[PDB]
């Protein structure tokens, strides 16, 4: 996260760290959507241009964390993956269209003050909140600049008008993406950055006071560049896919 | 750079 | 999806507010 602040303890209890077994390192962010399911960006698991194709056994999820590098004894829980599912029409060749994956955990994770799932939006929560000007929240342990943070970082960013998103870049933007960030005039800044991918863009519903995951940190052109924005996977648009995988392979 | 995690998880 | 989703034990569950959530609410105009 570029130009954020330290998370408060328990502020993002659905935040998951995607951690490489060997070498020991952070791969990406992720989010906890139930006791055995974790949501991330497909490109955190599968991105051929960089020779990346992880299997279940290459990876761990670390849930309940605040510190990046510390083993948070009595606080975090570390889980092994039973199965990875990448969206069958994830477009890693062109523009990261449908940058979404699910990870079924080997065992249920226990909830706590520090571990708790986020909601996924329904049609109406999306229609209502996915509006230009409305701010969401992005958290992760990624680079602080285009060094690295001691603890989980947070930034609140405005959703941006779609023609403005499109006119910031040469990449073809699809309906499965939205962009967020402040404009050059606005004074305020901030963006996700490397290692933040797969993490959640969330919003707190003013109606039922619940946090919903509206986006997944997908891509940017640099980090916190003026005239450039972060691009997020439109989670509600892929929820039929989410629901299929879970109805079929969940218990 | 990362603190070693319990071996049980590997 | 779960009945208790999106309600944080250390904030919503205790009726405590985090330092910047009001920035979000203020944007929902
Ligand atoms: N490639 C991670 C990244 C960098 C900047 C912005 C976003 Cl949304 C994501
Ligand atoms: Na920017």
């Amino acid at each position: 996260i570029v130009e954020g602040s330290d998370a408060e303890i328990g502020m993002s209890p659905w935040q998951v760290m995607l951690f490489r077994k060997s070498p020991q390192e952070l791969l990406c962010g992720a989010s906890l959507i139930s006791d055995r399911w974790v949501l991330t960006a497909a490109h955190c698991l599968l991105y051929p241009p960089w020779d990346k194709n992880f299997t279940e056994n290459d990876l761990l999820v670390r849930i309940g964390k605040h510190s990046r590098t510390r083993y948070e004894r009595n606080i975090e829980k570390i889980s092994m993956l039973e199965k990875i599912y990448i969206h069958p029409r994830y477009n890693w060749r062109e523009n990261l269209d449908r940058d979404i994956a699910l990870m079924k955990l080997k065992k249920p994770v226990a909830f706590s003050d520090y571990i708790h799932p986020v909601c996924l939006p329904d049609r109406e929560t999306a229609a209502s909140l996915l509006q230009a000007g409305y701010k969401g929240r992005v958290t992760g342990w990624g680079n602080l600049k285009e060094g690295q943070p001691s603890v989980l970082q947070v930034v609140n960013l405005p959703i941006v008008e779609r023609p403005v998103c499109k006119d910031s870049t040469r990449i073809r933007i699809t309906d499965n993406m939205f962009c967020a960030g402040y404009k050059p005039d606005e004074g305020k800044r901030g963006d996700a950055c490397e290692g933040d991918s797969g993490g959640p863009f969330v919003m707190k519903s003013p109606f039922n006071n619940r946090w919903y995951q509206m986006g997944i940190v997908s891509w940017g052109e640099g980090c916190d560049r003026d005239g450039k924005y972060g691009f997020y996977t439109h989670v509600f648009r892929l929820k039929k896919w989410i629901q299929k995988v879970i109805d079929q392979f969940g218990e | 750079d990362f603190e070693e995690i319990p071996e049980e998880y590997l | 999806g779960e009945a208790d989703c999106g309600l944080r034990p250390l904030f919503e569950k205790k009726s405590l507010e985090d330092k910047t959530e009001r920035e979000l609410l203020e944007s929902y105009i």
